Protein backbone atom coordinates (compact mmCIF):
# COMPACT_ATOMS: atom_id res chain seq x y z
CA UNK A 1 0.00 0.00 0.00
CA UNK A 2 0.92 3.97 -0.57
CA UNK A 3 -1.26 6.83 0.55
CA UNK A 4 -1.27 10.00 -1.30
CA UNK A 5 -3.02 13.09 -0.67
CA UNK A 6 -3.93 16.23 -2.88
CA UNK A 7 -5.27 19.70 -2.28
CA UNK A 8 -5.39 22.21 -5.71
CA UNK A 9 -5.44 25.60 -5.43
CA UNK A 10 -9.62 25.54 -6.10
CA UNK A 11 -10.14 23.67 -3.34
CA UNK A 12 -10.59 20.26 -4.97
CA UNK A 13 -9.02 17.64 -3.35
CA UNK A 14 -7.98 13.67 -3.94
CA UNK A 15 -7.31 11.29 -1.07
CA UNK A 16 -5.82 8.01 -2.68
CA UNK A 17 -4.74 4.31 -1.76
CA UNK A 18 -2.63 2.46 -4.25
CA UNK A 19 -1.58 -1.42 -3.57
CA UNK A 20 0.27 -4.33 -4.95
CA UNK A 21 -0.54 -6.53 -1.81
CA UNK A 22 2.87 -7.32 -0.14
CA UNK A 23 6.11 -6.05 -0.37
CA UNK A 24 6.35 -6.35 -3.88
CA UNK A 25 3.16 -8.15 -4.71
CA UNK A 26 3.56 -11.78 -5.97
CA UNK A 27 7.34 -11.50 -5.91
CA UNK A 28 6.57 -11.75 -10.26
CA UNK A 29 8.38 -8.87 -12.59
CA UNK A 30 8.30 -9.48 -16.25
CA UNK A 31 11.67 -9.05 -17.55
CA UNK A 32 10.24 -7.27 -20.59
CA UNK A 33 7.40 -4.50 -19.68
CA UNK A 34 9.37 -4.11 -15.94
CA UNK A 35 5.95 -4.56 -14.38
CA UNK A 36 5.53 -5.53 -11.05
CA UNK A 37 2.36 -7.93 -10.32
CA UNK A 38 0.23 -7.80 -7.43
CA UNK A 39 -0.54 -10.33 -4.69
CA UNK A 40 -4.05 -9.17 -4.46
CA UNK A 41 -5.44 -12.74 -4.46
CA UNK A 42 -3.92 -13.07 -0.54
CA UNK A 43 -6.75 -10.90 0.51
CA UNK A 44 -9.28 -13.27 0.02
CA UNK A 45 -9.94 -15.85 2.91
CA UNK A 46 -9.98 -19.42 1.63
CA UNK A 47 -11.15 -22.04 3.49
CA UNK A 48 -7.75 -24.15 3.41
CA UNK A 49 -5.96 -21.52 4.52
CA UNK A 50 -5.40 -20.64 8.89
CA UNK A 51 -3.83 -16.95 9.18
CA UNK A 52 -4.06 -16.57 13.16
CA UNK A 53 -4.57 -19.36 15.53
CA UNK A 54 -7.98 -19.93 16.62
CA UNK A 55 -9.69 -17.46 13.86
CA UNK A 56 -12.09 -18.74 10.85
CA UNK A 57 -12.32 -18.40 7.40
CA UNK A 58 -14.42 -15.35 7.00
CA UNK A 59 -17.00 -16.54 3.85
CA UNK A 60 -18.01 -13.14 3.02
CA UNK A 61 -14.59 -12.80 1.42
CA UNK A 62 -14.19 -15.91 -0.47
CA UNK A 63 -12.64 -15.90 -4.11
CA UNK A 64 -15.35 -15.78 -6.65
CA UNK A 65 -14.17 -14.62 -10.40
CA UNK A 66 -14.53 -11.27 -10.97
CA UNK A 67 -14.61 -10.13 -7.06
CA UNK A 68 -12.47 -7.68 -5.31
CA UNK A 69 -11.31 -9.19 -1.90
CA UNK A 70 -11.47 -7.03 0.92
CA UNK A 71 -8.81 -4.21 1.92
CA UNK A 72 -7.87 -2.46 4.82
CA UNK A 73 -7.82 1.18 2.44
CA UNK A 74 -9.36 3.68 3.62
CA UNK A 75 -8.54 6.98 1.68
CA UNK A 76 -10.76 9.79 3.05
CA UNK A 77 -12.04 13.61 2.41
CA UNK A 78 -13.51 15.25 5.63
CA UNK A 79 -15.13 18.62 4.11
CA UNK A 80 -16.51 21.18 6.16
CA UNK A 81 -20.29 22.33 6.72
CA UNK A 82 -19.38 25.78 4.37
CA UNK A 83 -18.27 23.41 1.63
CA UNK A 84 -13.84 23.84 2.48
CA UNK A 85 -12.05 20.47 2.74
CA UNK A 86 -10.93 20.20 6.18
CA UNK A 87 -8.88 17.11 5.81
CA UNK A 88 -7.35 14.88 3.22
CA UNK A 89 -5.80 11.60 4.90
CA UNK A 90 -5.23 7.88 4.64
CA UNK A 91 -2.86 5.19 5.33
CA UNK A 92 -0.43 2.36 4.13
CA UNK A 93 0.75 -0.91 6.26
CA UNK A 94 -1.87 -3.35 5.73
CA UNK A 95 -4.77 -4.21 8.68
CA UNK A 96 -3.29 -1.39 10.47
CA UNK A 97 -4.31 1.13 7.82
CA UNK A 98 -7.71 1.65 9.33
CA UNK A 99 -6.40 2.10 12.70
CA UNK A 100 -4.51 4.47 12.11
CA UNK A 101 -6.28 6.59 9.81
CA UNK A 102 -8.45 6.79 12.54
CA UNK A 103 -5.77 8.12 14.79
CA UNK A 104 -4.61 10.47 12.59
CA UNK A 105 -8.10 11.90 12.92
CA UNK A 106 -8.52 11.79 16.25
CA UNK A 107 -5.16 13.30 16.75
CA UNK A 108 -5.96 16.48 14.44
CA UNK A 109 -9.59 16.65 15.15
CA UNK A 110 -10.02 15.83 18.88
CA UNK A 111 -6.59 16.13 20.21
CA UNK A 112 -5.79 19.46 18.38
CA UNK A 113 -2.20 18.16 17.46
CA UNK A 114 -1.20 20.18 14.21
CA UNK A 115 -0.69 17.80 10.99
CA UNK A 116 2.73 17.35 11.50
CA UNK A 117 2.65 16.17 15.12
CA UNK A 118 -0.97 13.97 13.97
CA UNK A 119 0.98 11.98 11.66
CA UNK A 120 4.44 11.32 13.56
CA UNK A 121 2.50 10.94 16.93
CA UNK A 122 3.02 7.33 18.15
CA UNK A 123 -0.10 4.95 17.16
CA UNK A 124 -0.97 1.62 18.64
CA UNK A 125 -3.19 -0.97 16.88
CA UNK A 126 -5.78 -3.89 17.64
CA UNK A 127 -7.73 -5.90 15.32
CA UNK A 128 -9.43 -8.38 18.05
CA UNK A 129 -7.36 -11.30 16.88
CA UNK A 130 -5.09 -11.50 17.75
CA UNK A 131 -5.93 -11.17 21.57
CA UNK A 132 -2.68 -8.75 21.80
CA UNK A 133 -2.28 -4.45 21.45
CA UNK A 134 0.42 -3.31 19.21
CA UNK A 135 2.21 -0.14 20.07
CA UNK A 136 4.64 1.76 18.79
CA UNK A 137 8.41 1.98 20.88
CA UNK A 138 8.21 5.87 21.75
CA UNK A 139 4.15 5.62 22.54
CA UNK A 140 4.06 7.29 26.43
CA UNK A 141 4.38 4.22 28.81
CA UNK A 142 1.96 5.96 31.13
CA UNK A 143 -0.39 4.56 27.63
CA UNK A 144 0.98 1.49 28.41
CA UNK A 145 0.68 1.25 32.08
CA UNK A 146 -3.31 2.31 31.76
CA UNK A 147 -3.97 -0.32 29.28
CA UNK A 148 -2.05 -3.52 31.01
CA UNK A 149 -3.76 -1.97 34.45
CA UNK A 150 -6.95 -2.99 32.35
CA UNK A 151 -5.94 -6.01 31.36
CA UNK A 152 -4.82 -5.45 27.87
CA UNK A 153 -1.73 -7.26 26.38
CA UNK A 154 0.69 -4.84 24.75
CA UNK A 155 3.46 -5.68 23.03
CA UNK A 156 5.90 -2.99 21.20
CA UNK A 157 6.16 -3.02 17.47
CA UNK A 158 9.31 -4.13 15.80
CA UNK A 159 9.62 -1.68 13.36
CA UNK A 160 6.81 0.86 13.23
CA UNK A 161 2.41 0.99 12.89
CA UNK A 162 1.46 2.11 9.36
CA UNK A 163 2.28 5.44 7.60
CA UNK A 164 0.31 8.31 6.77
CA UNK A 165 0.37 11.03 4.34
CA UNK A 166 -2.05 13.77 5.25
CA UNK A 167 -3.45 17.83 4.62
CA UNK A 168 -5.62 19.93 6.78
CA UNK A 169 -6.84 23.26 5.90
CA UNK A 170 -5.56 26.12 8.10
CA UNK A 171 -5.86 29.57 8.71
CA UNK A 172 -2.25 30.17 6.75
CA UNK A 173 -3.44 27.83 3.81
CA UNK A 174 -2.61 24.11 3.45
CA UNK A 175 -0.72 22.59 6.26
CA UNK A 176 1.28 19.39 4.87
CA UNK A 177 2.67 15.99 5.87
CA UNK A 178 4.34 13.06 5.13
CA UNK A 179 5.38 10.27 7.50
CA UNK A 180 8.85 10.36 8.92
CA UNK A 181 8.44 6.34 9.36
CA UNK A 182 8.78 5.73 5.15
CA UNK A 183 10.45 8.78 4.55
CA UNK A 184 8.25 11.05 2.43
CA UNK A 185 7.75 14.94 1.95
CA UNK A 186 5.45 17.01 0.86
CA UNK A 187 5.59 20.11 -1.46
CA UNK A 188 3.27 22.84 -2.48
CA UNK A 189 3.17 26.49 -3.18
CA UNK B 1 9.66 19.74 14.54
CA UNK B 2 9.18 19.44 10.81
CA UNK B 3 6.00 21.43 8.97
CA UNK B 4 5.11 22.31 5.54
CA UNK B 5 2.68 25.34 4.78
CA UNK B 6 1.61 26.29 1.87
CA UNK B 7 -0.48 29.15 0.72
CA UNK B 8 -2.63 28.03 -2.52
CA UNK B 9 -2.16 23.97 -2.82
CA UNK B 10 -0.24 20.77 -1.63
CA UNK B 11 0.44 17.04 -2.28
CA UNK B 12 1.52 14.87 0.46
CA UNK B 13 3.29 11.47 -1.34
CA UNK B 14 5.24 9.24 0.72
CA UNK B 15 8.75 10.45 -0.96
CA UNK B 16 9.73 13.86 -1.64
CA UNK B 17 10.22 13.68 -5.44
CA UNK B 18 7.09 12.38 -5.72
CA UNK B 19 5.27 14.88 -3.84
CA UNK B 20 7.46 17.79 -6.61
CA UNK B 21 6.43 16.20 -9.29
CA UNK B 22 2.17 16.28 -8.33
CA UNK B 23 2.70 19.93 -6.93
CA UNK B 24 4.77 20.83 -10.34
CA UNK B 25 1.62 19.31 -12.42
CA UNK B 26 -0.51 21.26 -10.24
CA UNK B 27 1.52 24.53 -10.92
CA UNK B 28 1.42 23.72 -14.62
CA UNK B 29 -2.72 24.24 -14.30
CA UNK B 30 -3.05 20.58 -13.49
CA UNK B 31 -6.66 19.33 -11.54
CA UNK B 32 -6.13 17.99 -8.21
CA UNK B 33 -6.66 14.42 -10.22
CA UNK B 34 -3.63 15.17 -12.61
CA UNK B 35 -1.27 15.87 -9.65
CA UNK B 36 -2.41 12.77 -7.96
CA UNK B 37 -2.06 10.54 -11.14
CA UNK B 38 1.46 12.12 -11.80
CA UNK B 39 2.53 11.45 -8.31
CA UNK B 40 1.44 7.88 -8.25
CA UNK B 41 3.30 7.16 -11.10
CA UNK B 42 6.33 8.16 -9.56
CA UNK B 43 5.68 6.80 -5.96
CA UNK B 44 5.00 3.02 -8.04
CA UNK B 45 8.96 3.59 -8.89
CA UNK B 46 10.56 5.31 -5.79
CA UNK B 47 8.17 3.12 -3.49
CA UNK B 48 7.82 0.11 -6.03
CA UNK B 49 7.89 -2.35 -3.35
CA UNK B 50 4.24 -0.79 -2.63
CA UNK B 51 2.19 -0.06 -5.35
CA UNK B 52 2.54 0.39 -9.59
CA UNK B 53 0.78 -0.24 -12.20
CA UNK B 54 0.93 -4.01 -11.38
CA UNK B 55 -2.08 -3.32 -8.58
CA UNK B 56 -5.09 -1.17 -7.96
CA UNK B 57 -6.11 1.88 -6.40
CA UNK B 58 -9.24 3.36 -4.88
CA UNK B 59 -9.38 7.23 -5.08
CA UNK B 60 -12.05 9.44 -3.42
CA UNK B 61 -12.12 12.95 -4.81
CA UNK B 62 -13.99 15.99 -3.99
CA UNK B 63 -15.08 18.90 -6.26
CA UNK B 64 -15.14 22.09 -4.85
CA UNK B 65 -17.03 23.65 -7.59
CA UNK B 66 -20.25 21.39 -7.05
CA UNK B 67 -19.09 20.41 -3.44
CA UNK B 68 -19.48 16.55 -4.44
CA UNK B 69 -17.50 13.74 -3.43
CA UNK B 70 -17.66 10.20 -5.71
CA UNK B 71 -15.03 7.38 -5.54
CA UNK B 72 -13.37 5.63 -8.15
CA UNK B 73 -12.72 2.18 -7.45
CA UNK B 74 -9.87 0.53 -9.68
CA UNK B 75 -9.30 -2.59 -7.01
CA UNK B 76 -7.95 -5.61 -8.47
CA UNK B 77 -10.74 -8.28 -9.48
CA UNK B 78 -9.97 -12.24 -9.45
CA UNK B 79 -10.17 -13.60 -12.94
CA UNK B 80 -12.62 -15.44 -14.42
CA UNK B 81 -10.66 -18.66 -14.15
CA UNK B 82 -9.90 -18.13 -10.14
CA UNK B 83 -12.09 -20.02 -7.60
CA UNK B 84 -12.63 -20.79 -4.35
CA UNK B 85 -10.48 -23.23 -3.21
CA UNK B 86 -7.97 -22.94 -5.37
CA UNK B 87 -5.25 -22.20 -2.59
CA UNK B 88 -4.66 -24.88 0.10
CA UNK B 89 -1.85 -23.03 1.80
CA UNK B 90 -0.89 -18.92 2.48
CA UNK B 91 2.48 -19.33 0.31
CA UNK B 92 0.20 -20.16 -2.95
CA UNK B 93 -1.72 -17.44 -2.19
CA UNK B 94 1.07 -15.16 -1.79
CA UNK B 95 3.92 -15.95 -4.29
CA UNK B 96 3.74 -16.48 -7.78
CA UNK B 97 1.00 -16.23 -11.09
CA UNK B 98 -1.62 -17.64 -9.08
CA UNK B 99 -1.41 -15.15 -6.10
CA UNK B 100 -2.12 -12.17 -9.07
CA UNK B 101 -5.17 -10.03 -9.77
CA UNK B 102 -5.98 -8.59 -12.88
CA UNK B 103 -4.61 -5.12 -12.74
CA UNK B 104 -6.56 -2.09 -11.86
CA UNK B 105 -4.33 0.64 -11.59
CA UNK B 106 -4.18 2.45 -15.09
CA UNK B 107 -7.71 1.84 -15.82
CA UNK B 108 -8.40 4.15 -12.09
CA UNK B 109 -5.98 6.21 -13.76
CA UNK B 110 -7.96 6.51 -17.46
CA UNK B 111 -11.52 7.05 -15.56
CA UNK B 112 -10.37 9.53 -13.17
CA UNK B 113 -7.93 11.55 -16.05
CA UNK B 114 -11.43 11.50 -18.51
CA UNK B 115 -13.54 12.99 -15.62
CA UNK B 116 -11.24 15.69 -13.85
CA UNK B 117 -8.16 15.70 -16.55
CA UNK B 118 -6.73 19.42 -17.40
CA UNK B 119 -2.95 18.30 -18.34
CA UNK B 120 -2.65 15.76 -21.51
CA UNK B 121 -2.30 12.26 -20.43
CA UNK B 122 1.32 12.11 -21.67
CA UNK B 123 2.46 14.95 -19.40
CA UNK B 124 1.78 12.97 -16.52
CA UNK B 125 4.02 10.24 -17.56
CA UNK B 126 6.85 12.44 -18.75
CA UNK B 127 8.39 13.36 -15.40
CA UNK B 128 8.63 9.46 -13.99
CA UNK B 129 9.80 8.35 -17.41
CA UNK B 130 13.08 10.50 -16.85
CA UNK B 131 13.22 9.53 -13.30
CA UNK B 132 12.73 5.81 -14.09
CA UNK B 133 16.10 6.42 -16.43
CA UNK B 134 18.22 8.94 -14.95
CA UNK B 135 17.61 6.23 -11.59
CA UNK B 136 17.48 8.23 -7.87
CA UNK B 137 19.42 7.20 -4.41
CA UNK B 138 17.15 4.56 -2.63
CA UNK B 139 15.01 5.75 0.23
CA UNK B 140 14.19 4.94 3.74
CA UNK B 141 10.94 2.85 2.98
CA UNK B 142 12.54 0.88 0.16
CA UNK B 143 15.53 0.36 1.56
CA UNK B 144 14.16 -1.99 4.73
CA UNK B 145 11.23 -3.33 2.35
CA UNK B 146 14.83 -4.30 0.19
CA UNK B 147 16.19 -5.65 3.48
CA UNK B 148 13.49 -7.36 4.85
CA UNK B 149 13.00 -9.61 1.94
CA UNK B 150 16.10 -9.93 0.96
CA UNK B 151 16.50 -13.61 0.56
CA UNK B 152 13.61 -13.73 -1.91
CA UNK B 153 15.02 -10.65 -3.76
CA UNK B 154 18.33 -12.20 -4.01
CA UNK B 155 17.19 -15.66 -5.38
CA UNK B 156 14.79 -14.62 -8.35
CA UNK B 157 16.97 -13.27 -11.30
CA UNK B 158 14.45 -10.81 -12.48
CA UNK B 159 14.37 -9.23 -9.62
CA UNK B 160 17.82 -9.40 -8.59
CA UNK B 161 18.33 -7.48 -12.45
CA UNK B 162 16.68 -4.21 -10.78
CA UNK B 163 16.67 -4.35 -6.85
CA UNK B 164 20.38 -5.46 -6.62
CA UNK B 165 23.99 -4.43 -6.87
CA UNK B 166 26.28 -7.09 -7.36
CA UNK B 167 23.95 -9.89 -6.10
CA UNK B 168 23.01 -7.99 -3.23
CA UNK B 169 19.78 -5.88 -2.31
CA UNK B 170 20.73 -2.10 -2.80
CA UNK B 171 21.27 -0.17 0.33
CA UNK B 172 19.93 3.18 1.45
CA UNK B 173 21.58 5.61 -0.75
CA UNK B 174 22.53 3.78 -3.93
CA UNK B 175 20.74 4.33 -7.04
CA UNK B 176 18.06 2.30 -8.80
CA UNK B 177 17.22 2.74 -12.45
CA UNK B 178 13.80 0.95 -13.71
CA UNK B 179 14.75 0.95 -17.84
CA UNK B 180 11.92 -1.47 -18.88
CA UNK B 181 9.41 0.14 -16.87
CA UNK B 182 10.45 3.45 -18.11
CA UNK B 183 9.85 2.19 -21.78
CA UNK B 184 6.23 0.69 -20.29
CA UNK B 185 5.26 4.19 -18.89
CA UNK B 186 6.29 5.26 -22.39
CA UNK B 187 3.70 3.28 -24.17
CA UNK B 188 1.44 3.98 -22.17
CA UNK B 189 1.81 7.98 -21.97
CA UNK B 190 1.84 7.60 -26.27
CA UNK B 191 -0.92 4.57 -26.81
CA UNK B 192 -2.85 5.02 -23.96
CA UNK B 193 -4.79 3.21 -21.34
CA UNK B 194 -5.89 0.97 -24.02
CA UNK B 195 -1.94 -0.86 -24.11
CA UNK B 196 -2.23 -2.63 -20.93
CA UNK B 197 -5.68 -3.82 -21.32
CA UNK B 198 -6.00 -4.44 -25.10
CA UNK B 199 -3.27 -3.16 -26.79
CA UNK B 200 0.77 -3.43 -27.23
CA UNK B 201 1.46 -4.65 -23.55
CA UNK B 202 -1.61 -7.29 -23.26
CA UNK B 203 0.12 -10.25 -24.58
CA UNK B 204 3.21 -9.98 -22.57
CA UNK B 205 1.02 -9.30 -19.32
CA UNK B 206 -0.39 -12.29 -20.04
CA UNK B 207 2.41 -14.74 -20.72
CA UNK B 208 4.46 -13.42 -17.70
CA UNK B 209 1.41 -14.00 -15.50
CA UNK B 210 1.16 -17.42 -16.44
CA UNK B 211 4.79 -18.41 -17.14
CA UNK B 212 5.08 -18.13 -13.39
CA UNK B 213 2.10 -20.06 -12.54
CA UNK B 214 -0.76 -17.94 -13.04
CA UNK B 215 -4.26 -18.36 -14.66
CA UNK B 216 -4.98 -14.45 -16.01
CA UNK B 217 -5.92 -14.43 -19.41
CA UNK B 218 -6.22 -11.95 -22.12
CA UNK B 219 -10.12 -11.66 -22.00
CA UNK B 220 -9.39 -10.67 -18.07
CA UNK B 221 -7.51 -7.22 -19.32
CA UNK B 222 -9.67 -6.57 -21.94
CA UNK B 223 -13.17 -6.97 -19.38
CA UNK B 224 -11.33 -5.47 -16.47
CA UNK B 225 -13.79 -1.54 -15.49
CA UNK B 226 -12.84 0.64 -13.13
CA UNK B 227 -16.27 1.79 -11.67
CA UNK B 228 -17.57 5.25 -10.37
CA UNK B 229 -19.38 5.21 -7.31
CA UNK B 230 -21.49 8.86 -7.16
CA UNK B 231 -22.78 7.95 -3.84
CA UNK B 232 -19.60 7.38 -1.23
CA UNK B 233 -20.03 6.68 2.40
CA UNK B 234 -19.60 9.24 3.97
CA UNK B 235 -20.58 9.97 8.24
CA UNK B 236 -21.09 13.37 10.02
CA UNK B 237 -18.58 14.29 12.34
CA UNK B 238 -20.06 17.60 14.81
CA UNK B 239 -20.21 20.09 11.48
CA UNK B 240 -17.94 18.26 8.69
CA UNK B 241 -19.02 15.30 6.81
CA UNK B 242 -16.36 12.41 6.39
CA UNK B 243 -16.22 10.53 2.71
CA UNK B 244 -14.77 7.11 2.28
CA UNK B 245 -15.15 4.26 0.42
CA UNK B 246 -17.27 1.66 1.82
CA UNK B 247 -16.40 -2.11 0.89
CA UNK B 248 -14.70 -3.90 -0.60
CA UNK B 249 -12.43 -1.50 1.45
CA UNK B 250 -12.58 -0.28 5.08
CA UNK B 251 -14.73 2.87 4.85
CA UNK B 252 -17.32 0.70 7.50
CA UNK B 253 -14.83 0.03 9.96
CA UNK B 254 -13.35 3.63 10.12
CA UNK B 255 -16.88 5.10 10.17
CA UNK B 256 -17.80 2.66 13.24
CA UNK B 257 -14.56 3.25 15.35
CA UNK B 258 -15.33 7.06 14.61
CA UNK B 259 -18.64 6.91 15.53
CA UNK B 260 -18.53 4.71 18.71
CA UNK B 261 -16.04 7.50 19.68
CA UNK B 262 -17.43 10.66 18.88
CA UNK B 263 -19.79 10.26 21.88
CA UNK B 264 -16.96 10.74 24.44
CA UNK B 265 -16.75 14.40 23.00
CA UNK B 266 -12.74 14.07 22.80
CA UNK B 267 -10.75 17.29 23.37
CA UNK B 268 -7.26 18.19 24.34
CA UNK B 269 -8.59 17.66 28.32
CA UNK B 270 -8.93 13.94 27.08
CA UNK B 271 -5.03 13.66 27.19
CA UNK B 272 -3.73 16.54 29.26
CA UNK B 273 -3.06 14.03 32.28
CA UNK B 274 -2.05 10.50 32.56
CA UNK B 275 -5.13 9.14 34.07
CA UNK B 276 -7.86 10.86 31.43
CA UNK B 277 -4.96 9.87 28.40
CA UNK B 278 -5.24 6.88 29.98
CA UNK B 279 -8.64 6.04 30.10
CA UNK B 280 -8.93 7.69 26.54
CA UNK B 281 -6.81 5.41 24.83
CA UNK B 282 -8.33 1.99 26.55
CA UNK B 283 -11.56 3.42 24.63
CA UNK B 284 -9.86 4.23 21.33
CA UNK B 285 -8.89 0.13 21.69
CA UNK B 286 -12.43 -0.71 23.11
CA UNK B 287 -13.69 0.98 19.84
CA UNK B 288 -11.03 -0.78 17.55
CA UNK B 289 -12.19 -3.79 19.26
CA UNK B 290 -15.71 -3.40 18.65
CA UNK B 291 -15.24 -2.32 15.06
CA UNK B 292 -12.87 -5.36 14.15
CA UNK B 293 -15.88 -7.45 15.20
CA UNK B 294 -18.20 -6.19 12.89
CA UNK B 295 -15.53 -6.53 9.90
CA UNK B 296 -15.86 -10.01 9.77
CA UNK B 297 -18.93 -9.79 7.58
CA UNK B 298 -18.14 -7.56 4.92
CA UNK B 299 -16.97 -8.33 1.41
CA UNK B 300 -17.72 -7.26 -2.13
CA UNK B 301 -21.04 -5.91 -2.57
CA UNK B 302 -21.63 -6.88 -6.03
CA UNK B 303 -20.96 -10.70 -4.49
CA UNK B 304 -22.28 -9.86 -0.88
CA UNK B 305 -25.37 -8.47 0.64
CA UNK B 306 -23.42 -6.07 3.25
CA UNK B 307 -26.39 -3.90 3.08
CA UNK B 308 -27.78 -4.06 6.21
CA UNK B 309 -24.06 -4.47 7.87
CA UNK B 310 -22.77 -1.45 6.58
CA UNK B 311 -25.89 0.35 7.49
CA UNK B 312 -24.88 -0.55 11.17
CA UNK B 313 -21.67 -0.01 10.73
CA UNK B 314 -22.43 3.93 10.01
CA UNK B 315 -24.88 4.24 11.89
CA UNK B 316 -25.09 6.54 15.31
CA UNK B 317 -27.08 4.60 17.14
CA UNK B 318 -25.49 1.28 16.81
CA UNK B 319 -22.36 2.73 17.87
CA UNK B 320 -23.99 4.39 20.97
CA UNK B 321 -24.98 0.74 21.66
CA UNK B 322 -21.45 -0.81 21.49
CA UNK B 323 -20.15 2.54 23.41
CA UNK B 324 -22.09 1.71 26.23
CA UNK B 325 -20.98 -1.82 26.10
CA UNK B 326 -17.14 -0.52 27.18
CA UNK B 327 -16.45 -0.47 30.48
CA UNK B 328 -13.96 2.06 31.46
CA UNK B 329 -11.69 0.25 34.03
CA UNK B 330 -11.19 -3.29 31.67
CA UNK B 331 -11.19 -4.85 28.26
CA UNK B 332 -12.78 -8.19 27.70
CA UNK B 333 -12.74 -11.80 25.82
CA UNK B 334 -13.09 -11.77 22.42
CA UNK B 335 -16.52 -13.31 22.54
CA UNK B 336 -17.66 -10.25 24.39
CA UNK B 337 -17.27 -8.24 21.28
CA UNK B 338 -19.51 -10.73 19.26
CA UNK B 339 -17.49 -11.18 15.97
CA UNK B 340 -19.63 -12.80 13.37
CA UNK B 341 -19.08 -14.55 10.14
CA UNK B 342 -22.57 -14.78 9.49
C1 LIG C 1 -5.88 -26.89 -3.60
O1 LIG C 1 -6.68 -28.07 -3.52
C2 LIG C 1 -7.81 -28.05 -4.40
C3 LIG C 1 -8.60 -29.30 -4.12
O2 LIG C 1 -7.94 -30.45 -4.63
C4 LIG C 1 -7.35 -27.95 -5.86
O3 LIG C 1 -8.49 -27.77 -6.69
C5 LIG C 1 -6.41 -26.76 -6.04
O4 LIG C 1 -5.86 -26.79 -7.35
C6 LIG C 1 -5.29 -26.78 -5.00
N1 LIG C 1 -4.46 -25.59 -5.14
C7 LIG C 1 -3.14 -25.61 -5.35
C8 LIG C 1 -2.50 -24.28 -5.56
O5 LIG C 1 -2.50 -26.66 -5.35
C1 LIG D 1 -15.82 20.36 -11.01
O1 LIG D 1 -17.23 20.61 -11.29
C2 LIG D 1 -17.43 21.65 -12.26
C3 LIG D 1 -18.91 21.95 -12.29
O2 LIG D 1 -19.65 20.90 -12.90
C4 LIG D 1 -16.88 21.18 -13.60
O3 LIG D 1 -17.09 22.19 -14.57
C5 LIG D 1 -15.39 20.89 -13.45
O4 LIG D 1 -14.89 20.32 -14.66
C6 LIG D 1 -15.11 19.92 -12.29
N1 LIG D 1 -13.67 19.82 -12.09
C7 LIG D 1 -12.95 18.72 -12.31
C8 LIG D 1 -11.47 18.85 -12.12
O5 LIG D 1 -13.47 17.65 -12.61
C1 LIG E 1 -8.73 -6.32 -27.97
O1 LIG E 1 -10.09 -6.53 -27.62
C2 LIG E 1 -10.82 -7.26 -28.63
C3 LIG E 1 -12.24 -7.36 -28.11
O2 LIG E 1 -12.41 -6.52 -26.98
C4 LIG E 1 -10.18 -8.63 -28.88
O3 LIG E 1 -10.84 -9.25 -29.98
C5 LIG E 1 -8.69 -8.48 -29.19
O4 LIG E 1 -8.07 -9.75 -29.28
C6 LIG E 1 -8.03 -7.65 -28.10
N1 LIG E 1 -6.61 -7.46 -28.35
C7 LIG E 1 -5.68 -7.58 -27.39
C8 LIG E 1 -4.25 -7.32 -27.81
O5 LIG E 1 -5.97 -7.90 -26.23
C1 LIG F 1 -24.22 10.89 3.49
O1 LIG F 1 -25.15 9.77 3.57
C2 LIG F 1 -25.75 9.31 2.35
C3 LIG F 1 -24.65 8.78 1.46
O2 LIG F 1 -25.18 7.93 0.44
C4 LIG F 1 -26.58 10.41 1.69
O3 LIG F 1 -27.96 10.18 1.95
C5 LIG F 1 -26.18 11.79 2.20
O4 LIG F 1 -26.59 12.76 1.24
C6 LIG F 1 -24.67 11.87 2.42
N1 LIG F 1 -24.28 13.23 2.78
C7 LIG F 1 -23.45 13.98 2.05
C8 LIG F 1 -23.16 15.35 2.59
O5 LIG F 1 -22.96 13.58 1.00
C1 LIG G 1 -28.02 -4.00 13.15
O1 LIG G 1 -28.00 -3.61 14.53
C2 LIG G 1 -29.16 -4.02 15.27
C3 LIG G 1 -29.00 -3.46 16.66
O2 LIG G 1 -29.04 -2.04 16.67
C4 LIG G 1 -29.28 -5.54 15.25
O3 LIG G 1 -30.47 -5.94 15.91
C5 LIG G 1 -29.29 -6.05 13.81
O4 LIG G 1 -29.26 -7.47 13.80
C6 LIG G 1 -28.07 -5.52 13.06
N1 LIG G 1 -28.11 -5.96 11.68
C7 LIG G 1 -27.27 -6.88 11.19
C8 LIG G 1 -27.44 -7.24 9.74
O5 LIG G 1 -26.40 -7.41 11.90
C1 LIG H 1 -8.00 -11.91 25.40
O1 LIG H 1 -7.53 -10.90 26.27
C2 LIG H 1 -8.43 -10.63 27.35
C3 LIG H 1 -7.85 -9.48 28.15
O2 LIG H 1 -6.91 -9.92 29.11
C4 LIG H 1 -8.69 -11.88 28.20
O3 LIG H 1 -9.73 -11.59 29.13
C5 LIG H 1 -9.10 -13.06 27.32
O4 LIG H 1 -9.13 -14.25 28.10
C6 LIG H 1 -8.11 -13.22 26.18
N1 LIG H 1 -8.46 -14.36 25.35
C7 LIG H 1 -9.57 -14.41 24.60
C8 LIG H 1 -9.79 -15.69 23.85
O5 LIG H 1 -10.35 -13.47 24.54
N1 LIG I 1 -3.18 -4.49 -0.49
C1 LIG I 1 -3.58 -4.48 0.91
C2 LIG I 1 -5.00 -3.95 1.06
O1 LIG I 1 -5.66 -3.61 0.08
O2 LIG I 1 -5.50 -3.84 2.19
CL1 LIG J 1 2.71 5.39 1.84
CL1 LIG K 1 12.53 -1.85 -14.87
NA1 LIG L 1 5.53 18.50 7.63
Amino acid sequence: TAHLSVVAEDGSAVSATSTINLYFGSKVRSPVSGILFNNEMDDFSSPSITNEFGVPPSPANFIQPGKQPLSSMCPTIMVGQDGQVRMVVGAAGGTQITTATALAIIYNLWFGYDVKRAVEEPRLHNQLLPNVTTVERNIDQAVTAALETRHHHTQIASTFIAVVQAIVRTAGGWAAASDSRKGGEPAGY
Amino acid sequence: PDNHVYTRAAVAADAKQCSKIGRDALRDGGSAVDAAIAALLCVGLMNAHSMGIGGGLFLTIYNSTTRKAEVINAREVAPRLAFATMFNSSEQSQKGGLSVAVPGEIRGYELAHQRHGRLPWARLFQPSIQLARQGFPVGKGLAAALENKRTVIEQQPVLCEVFCRDRKVLREGERLTLPQLADTYETLAIEGAQAFYNGSLTAQIVKDIQAAGGIVTAEDLNNYRAELIEHPLNISLGDAVLYMPSAPLSGPVLALILNILKGYNFSRESVESPEQKGLTYHRIVEAFRFAYAKRTLLGDPKFVDVTEVVRNMTSEFFAAQLRAQISDDTTHPISYYKPEFY
